[PDB]
């Protein structure tokens, strides 16, 4: 569900 | 299978896989010029985590898709189905792990290089954490823990609270310890003090700059919002 | 590599890959499901298409974003990465090509799973000659037309004008003729008296069945709007 | 450019 890094 | 193709070649083709969203080549290109000995440049560095990062992004996508019909129904097939899908991620952070520590992470001696490896490192052992059930799964989220540590200390003697890589790995960290070592407050702290930090230190920033650290700080106040 | 297990399983199996999102898995599924050589059911032979469709369909996508840059560019890279991308579609659709060859077609004796086969056979050659250039092009072009040609025939002769396998044949030779054989007129011709049969026809149909064909009909549409 | 047949 959390965000981790992404583009 | 890439001994046989020049460096720069392998380099092109990486950037043409990611124009033509042909991920599993672009991871096979990179991996193929890590394996030329030469340390990555910064570009070079960000072409190997997008192509690991999407691949391995779509068996975590598939297994959990498949984990949830598993435990919905909990013959055989959707539990051989999960652990062949968890079987081909395993080897995919295995291949990863096995590029930082033949050589990437020993050859890296800046900040930067050193603690972009040791945030893969911690990312792909998170990953392993996330499909771990055995004797090992403790000592799996400790080894992710253990890499984003160094990188943490590294990362705070050596740049910046606005540098983006910097700021991608305590975001990951905070994500680390929500969801993997089960410490919510330790993942609201860590994402707070990283958000705040870097808001006091926007105003040493270009507008270039300062767009690449507020699109990170997003990510940060997108998981407090969600965790409180 | 699928032949130790049973074909209910691989059917099984081939649905979980879908839900995931696993093409290439359920295609492989699929292939192993057909080469037991029992007949497809009308929902198995729908697994064997949308399976195949995704895995070219990704090939084709990255085949036009390379030869675009190709033709903007015209050093061996572009070349090379695009005839890579461009030998594993056209091992794709041979593998295709084989199965219904090997023994779809042949023991396809009503016309449903008849017209079925062939739709499909048109569609991979129409995919071989969307990227030939050499001797066999006008073959491959010729091919694609008589499967369409027999498939069309069998339709019209066994099938309401509303039957979504009739439609979707209609549609994919539609654009065959305007795509590969350079007949755009036949294109527009062949796609407004599909339209408007079936159309007439759609007062016999249930509502579920009507929402089908409609579907399609609209995409008959859509292209007769971007070609007049 | 045109539209195949597609779910
Ligand atoms: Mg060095
Ligand atoms: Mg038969």
């Amino acid at each position: 569900r959390p965000s981790s890094w992404r583009q | 299978a890439m001994g046989s193709m020049e460096r720069a070649s392998l380099i092109q083709k990486a950037k043409l896989a990611e124009q033509a969203e042909r991920y599993e080549d672009m991871a096979a290109f990179m991996k193929g010029a890590v394996e030329k000995g030469e340390e990555l440049s910064c570009e070079e560095r960000n072409l190997l985590s997008v192509a690991y990062k999407n691949v391995v992004g779509g068996q975590r996508a598939a297994w959990r898709v498949l984990s949830s019909i598993e435990q919905k129904s909990n013959g055989p097939e959707v539990r051989e189905y999960r652990e062949k899908v968890e079987t081909e991620l395993q080897g995919v952070c295995d291949t990863v792990l096995g590029l930082l520590d033949s050589h990437l992470i020993k050859e890296a001696g800046d900040a930067e290089s050193r603690v972009f490896y040791l945030k893969m490192k911690g990312d792909y052992y998170r990953y392993l954490a996330e499909v771990a059930t055995g004797d090992d799964k403790k000592r799996i989220i400790d080894s992710a823990r253990s890499a984003y540590q160094e990188a943490m200390d590294i990362s705070k003697k050596e740049m910046p609270p606005t540098n983006p890589i910097r700021l991608g790995l305590a975001l990951n960290f905070s994500v680390f310890h929500y969801e993997i070592a089960n410490s919510p407050e330790e993942a609201i702290s860590l994402a707070k003090t990283t958000f705040d930090e870097a808001m006091a230190d926007l105003h040493t920033l270009s507008e270039d700059s300062y767009k690449d650290s507020t699109l990170i700080m997003q990510l940060l106040r997108d998981n407090l919002t969600l965790w409180t």
